[PDB]
RNA sequence: CCGCACCUCGGAGAGGUA
């Protein structure tokens, strides 16, 4: 229904069909994070970590 | 069951070598081919539909809405529809007359010129509705009006009276009452009451069939107008049709107030504006009934958008309907633009005087005055002569 | 103050969809369902908020019973002894309030509960319109065949059910068949009332 | 087993009967809940239950049989009237219906009507075939209703004789004797003509004066104090006029002793949706009370409807003056009282 | 969410390990 997206646009509360696709660590491998790089496409606004 | 029996009988008859005949309205699909739908099923996809090859469509320049009648054959091994061998009659006429025709998109529109008088003339008490309609809003050929009325106002009785007056005064006009998203019992009642063709699509099926039936009806009407016919369509579904189009339209991200899509009102507005008076021959009159005060702001937005489109509004008052005074017509809110092209000078002057006298009085008072003045005689001519 | 939910309950309401009480009931039921799905072995948690500026508090409740069934949501009468055993059996509301857990991702099921309650309110409006225009025999299409109950269909976002005792003992219905029945009363069924139809 | 009979019994006897029937403690319970539980337990035994009341058809189609002892107020023990029965028996607002009722089932809150035994204190066959009030030919007052505490009635008879179907207006300034005059009129109506249906319709009055009037005259006194909204006043007035019209259609002589020329007019002006006239009165606010007043008429076929109203002038509000000047041109009898004589006792 | 204003989860190639 096109009415629910209007409500989603009215308030800042998140509402969507969220699927987990996060980058996880493979099994067996381990280590300590020593460097993190972030590349953002032009035009898109940067985030806090970036 | 009857369709399978007819299929088997036609197969057994073709096995002997005799000819088989069929008929139906053409519905060309997007792929290039089409089928011949049946009228008794309200143009519904049937298992025994007649397949139409694109070769014949290119040969005769056939389009959606063309009534095709000709010889058919049963399907062979690997086919599921009747193949069309030779067409005998196109739109109730010879193909040589239908090949030299002018498209509906090239016809020059015009205002209502011919007067379609609704008065019965038999002096019946039911004729009062038609008399008030003729006194308030005269209807001509090619008119594009709207019957604005809240629920429980008397739309059914008024529509029945209009259909009966049309069948009585103008039996030559093709009357088509298309009812979309209504009760099946009301459809059956209307079909067995009016003298004409009744196509309907109840709510038992989704809006896709509604849109398909609406398109088939408007295409048939356009083809008949191209064949110099006077088509009159009484669609009391314009609001339901707009709801269906807004439901089946893909989301575009621009939703208006009340849940209306930005590109949803395009198809119903085109269907409404399709009505026009043709100078070369024929006309198309579409009298629709809009729903207001239904508790949904979507219907209010639809009515407010369609108000600036038509040139005839027949408002009905809820109070007069609750007082059981039929027809409960809001005489002050009603009217017709360019009415001088359908009425004479003296008739226009009499209507102007009647409006100037009625306007100061209240709704119920004006209705009572009009009823008491019309009850004294049978024809409006005596009323006009007594008013002076 | 939670201005986010306040702006929603103040703006979206007053349009015949939210009567200023069913919206709060749906919101608290959705928060309760979210808190229930959050915990693993802790079920039957409720929350009551009936004020604009007043925030919501999550008070997990137990079922007062003298038995030990459902040990995750059951409590004994000795906890009601503080109230001089006034808490009769069958009513379950008393406990200490615990830490509330609000989150933006909990709005996913909240929006679903809200739109479901809006559909229920629209069904109630259709029932009211039917009552306004009642007095004629209607036809309906059955959807499912359950134990001692059937369904009817009239595609205007409406629905009706017929009790099996009122129907013929020999006649068994099947989806796709039209059923003639006059409705007479609507009992307040849980999670929305339904129009009961009777033939006898 | 009647609803009004149980509603008129004292609380002590009802509590005693409920404790004898073996139910929950009725001492700390309302009288209505006691009557409801008693009716439920009696219906569970198998005996029949009967009720009565004036019909009030709602907008949704169904109606309720309002009780007379509650001044036509929506109560929990109202008799639900299905629209099917209304369409079957041609029921309308004002039709007092008395029949076998049953306690509401699980999920219901109103008594259901199974079979009607009596319609408007008459057989249903005589009520289904009747002449509407709109068809009855109106006529002037023919039969004399002589009012001859008797000094006020004698003065009224010598000034303006009142008969069946009369439409008068008792015009008097504040503190002129309206209370005593109305009491004398009610006593004379109850004494000389006991067959007439005397209904002292009070709107927005003192509760002490209401309970003094009700327990003094021999008749029915439907009142509505200032503690109730104007909508309830309008509803009670409509119920009264509908009952009167139905009784007149049933060939009865009804006398609507109205004392709400100003109160009911202010109620209608407050409840009318928003045309501004002099005094703050809408153009369509006085139509309903105008028809209420004009409903009084003498019927030649049978029955009559008399409405004797009391006007309120010199109340400091020009709105009341405009209302009086508008209602004066509708009736045909004005009885003015002098403040100078009243102040001198 | 419709209008501010109080009178009676796949294919190819390269490198490597055994």
């Amino acid at each position: 229904t096109p009415e629910e997206k209007l409500l989603r646009a009215i308030f800042g509360e998140k509402a969507s069909d969220v699927k987990d696709s996060s980058l996880r660590v493979p099994n067996g491998v381990s280590g300590t994070v020593i460097d993190v790089q972030v590349f953002t496409r032009d035009g898109v606004e940067k985030d806090k970590r970036a | 069951r009857k369709q399978d029996i007819i299929f088997a009988i036609l197969k057994q008859h073709a096995k002997s070598g005799e000819d088989i005949f069929g008929d139906g309205v053409l519905e060309i699909l997007q792929d290039g081919f089409g089928f011949l739908r049946s009228a008794d099923s309200s143009y519904l996809a049937g298992p025994d539909d007649i397949y139409v090859s694109p070769s014949q469509i290119r040969r005769f320049n056939l389009r959606t809405g063309d009534t095709i009648s000709g010889k058919i054959r049963p399907p062979k091994e690997g086919e599921r529809y009747f193949a069309l061998l030779k067409v005998n009659e196109v739109n109730f006429d010879k193909p040589e007359n239908a090949r030299n025709k002018i498209l509906f998109e090239n016809l020059t529109p015009l205002h209502a010129n011919s007067r379609l008088r609704m008065e019965r003339g038999n002096g019946s008490t039911e004729d009062l509705t038609a008399r008030v309609l003729d006194l308030a809003s005269p209807i001509g050929r090619g008119q594009r009006g709207l019957i604005v009325a809240p629920p429980k106002a008397g739309k059914t009785m008024l529509l029945q009276n209009i259909a009966q007056s049309i069948a009585y005064n103008h039996p030559d006009c093709v009357l088509m009452v298309l009812l979309i998203d209504e009760r099946p019992e009301e459809v059956t009642e209307m079909q067995r009451l009016v003298k004409g063709e009744v196509v309907a699509s109840t709510f038992d099926e989704p809006a896709s069939r509604h849109v398909q039936v609406a398109e088939m009806v408007i295409e048939k009407a356009k083809r008949l107008v191209e064949h110099k016919k006077d088509v009159i369509i009484l669609l009391d579904s314009i609001t339901r049709l707009a709801r269906a189009y807004n439901t089946v339209v893909p989301a575009s991200g621009k939703v208006l107030t009340g849940g209306v899509d930005a590109n949803a009102l395009h198809r119903p507005k085109r269907f409404f504006g399709a009505a026009r008076n043709v100078e070369e021959g024929g006309s198309l009159t579409i009298i629709a009934t809009a729903l207001i005060d239904t508790g949904s702001k979507m219907d209010e937005v639809i009515y407010e958008e369609f108000k600036g489109t038509g040139n005839m509004e027949l408002h009905l008052s809820r109070k007069i309907a609750e007082k059981r005074v039929f027809p409960a017509i809001d005489y002050n809110r009603s009217g017709t633009r360019k009415e001088e092209l359908l009425t004479t000078q003296e008739e226009l002057q009499k209507m102007w005087i009647l409006r100037k006298i009625i306007h100061p009085m209240g709704e119920i008072d004006a209705m009572e005055f009009l009823i008491n003045k019309l009850a004294m005689t049978k024809t409006n001519d005596d009323f006009f002569e007594m008013m002076k | 103050m939670n201005k986010e939910i306040l702006a929603v309950v103040e703006a979206v309401s007053n349009e015949k969809a939210l009567p200023r009480e069913k919206i709060f009931e749906a919101l608290e039921s959705a928060l309760a369902t979210a808190t229930k799905k959050k915990y693993e072995q802790e079920i039957d948690v409720r929350v009551q908020i009936d004020r604009k500026s007043g925030d919501f508090d999550t008070f997990r409740r137990w079922l007062v019973v003298d038995e030990v069934t459902q040990p995750t949501k059951e409590i004994t009468l000795e906890a009601a002894r503080y109230e001089d055993e006034s808490l009769n059996l069958g009513d379950y509301v008393e406990d200490q309030i615990e830490s509330v857990t609000f989150d933006r991702i909990t709005t996913q099921t909240a929006k679903q509960v809200i739109v479901q309650k809006v559909r229920e309110a629209e069904r109630a409006m259709v029932v009211d319109q039917f009552r306004e225009h009642e007095g004629e025999i209607i036809t309906g299409v059955v959807k499912k065949v359950n134990r001692d109950n059937i369904s009817l269909d009239l595609g205007n976002n409406a629905e009706a059910v017929i009790l099996r005792e009122d129907m013929l003992p020999r006649e068994n219905f099947r989806p796709g068949d039209r059923v003639r029945g006059v409705l007479y009363s609507v009992r307040p069924e849980a999670r929305g009332a339904q129009l009961f139809v009777t033939r006898s």
